[PDB]
């Protein structure tokens, strides 16, 4: 589980390298705050 | 209920920047939503040029790296799109459309409004 | 005494409901002597402008408490911090929004 | 207190001849207090990196 | 890349299958969520999202208009057929920029 409420670049580069690896299977599991949710890291955004 | 309202110059001149105009009624500009331009052309076929977000990104095409700019006010709730080094070939139907920001809804397109260049 | 309170907001709408509020409040709470007077003060995009509005206009007036909403372009969140200076300078509180 | 100003500005001198070794280039002010530069901090930082 | 649609002058009857597939230029669906819309639009009307994800229908349209879709191929097939399914189909890819859009799907109930 991590945990991080930055800004959203560095959300979206950790979604973009966890997305490239196996990091989004059954059992990667985490929050996220406020901001890092609406727009490209909401793109990458994984399902769940 | 919130909708869009287009404004232009309707008939744009050689080598001059097009300025369109795009309102939003019962929403806010600032607070969420994107607001993308689509020139739509009559053999049904959208070309989307660029779109601004509610904090201030303007994500354009990559062709248009020099060319395009996408500005707002707040306190009157608008937004102005300036196209610059221009053509002829801009014959058609502009769209102020909306989808929010983070590529998430598409809801309210507007209605847009055809357009000619001589 | 009158009391000038100064709001610092972006759309018209947003200073006739700030004016409507106090006047709800002043018909809520006492109004025999402590009756306030709303004034708005629109966002400029300068620290340095805000510093002059809030000093020209405000201060004059006599404001008790003033009010901030957060920057149009969050880039540099650095609006109300000149606020916060003048409200500070003899350590007044601000309502930040 | 005048001790303290001459060591001042000594070090404000060095600190300008430091940068003037490093870029050779007067970072020019602001134009007016209203502009406020966005691009132009790095101009200003590489001075702070002597300072 | 102007992505390519299939098929473009088809006849569906009211019952059948109305399978309209179309390819993009590399694997639009990435760990296992797709990101391939179809839109449905009225000539007259401004265009609508009818289909998000490629996989979900939003709150407000019965189940008649499915599909799938992976890599390049997506499809979108219409269980049952009716009147209003003859309408003008493009199949749109947002991904990164620049997000070019499908062509046109012309579909005639018989
Ligand atoms: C993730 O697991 C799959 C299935 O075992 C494997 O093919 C793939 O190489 C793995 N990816 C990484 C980045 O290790």
């Amino acid at each position: 589980v991590i945990i991080l409420s930055a800004s959203e670049d560095d959300a979206a580069t950790v979604y973009r390298a966890a997305a490239m690896l196996n990091m989004t299977g059954s059992g990667y599991v985490w929050l996220v705050g406020e901001r890092e949710i609406s727009g490209n890291a909401l793109r990458y955004a994984p399902d769940g | 209920d919130v909708q869009l309202q287009e404004s232009g110059p309707g008939l744009v001149k050689p080598s001059q920047s097009l300025s369109l105009t795009c309102t939003v009624t019962g929403y806010s500009i600032t607070s969420d939503y994107a607001w993308n331009w689509i020139r739509q052309f009559p053999g049904n076929k959208l070309e989307w040029m660029g779109y601004i977000s509610y904090s201030g990104s303007t994500g354009y095409n990559p062709s248009l790296k020099s060319r395009i700019s996408i500005t707002r006010d707040t306190s009157k709730n608008q937004f102005f799109l300036q196209l610059n080094s221009v053509t002829t070939e801009d014959t058609a139907t502009y769209y102020c459309a909306r989808l929010y920001y983070g590529f998430y809804g598409m809801d309210y397109w507007g209605q847009g409004t055809s357009v000619t260049v001589s | 005494k009158i009391v000038n309170i100064g709001a610092v907001l972006s759309t018209r709408k947003h200073e006739q409901m700030f004016r409507e509020a106090v006047n709800q409040a002043n018909k809520r709470h006492g109004s025999w002597k402590i009756q306030l007077n709303a004034t708005s003060v629109t966002h400029k995009p300068n620290a340095i402008q805000m510093a002059l509005s809030v000093c020209e206009d405000l201060i004059s007036s006599q404001v008790y408490a003033i009010l901030v909403s957060h920057p149009p372009t969050p880039n540099d969140h650095f609006t109300p911090t000149p606020v916060s200076y003048t409200a500070g300078f003899y350590r007044i509180p601000v309502l930040g929004l | 207190l005048p001790a303290r100003v001459r060591d001042g500005i000594a070090i404000i001198t060095t600190a300008a001849s430091d940068m003037l070794s490093e870029h050779s280039f007067i970072p020019e002010p602001k134009s007016s207090c209203y502009n406020t530069h966005e691009k132009r901090i790095y101009q200003s930082n590489m001075l702070n990196r002597y300072l | 890349i102007v992505l390519t649609q299939s098929p473009a002058s088809l006849a569906v009857s009211l019952g059948q299958r109305a399978t309209i597939s179309c390819k993009a230029s590399q694997s639009v669906d990435y760990d296992g969520n797709s990101y391939m819309n179809w839109y449905q639009q009225k000539p007259g009307q401004p265009p609508k999202l009818l289909i998000y994800a490629a996989s979900n229908l939003e709150s407000g349209i019965p189940a008649r208009f499915s599909g799938s879709g992976s890599g390049t191929d997506f499809t979108l097939n219409i269980h049952p057929v009716e009147e209003e399914d003859a309408a003008t189909y493009y199949c749109q890819q947002g991904n990164e920029d620049p997000p070019t859009f499908g062509g046109g799907t012309k579909l005639e109930i018989k």
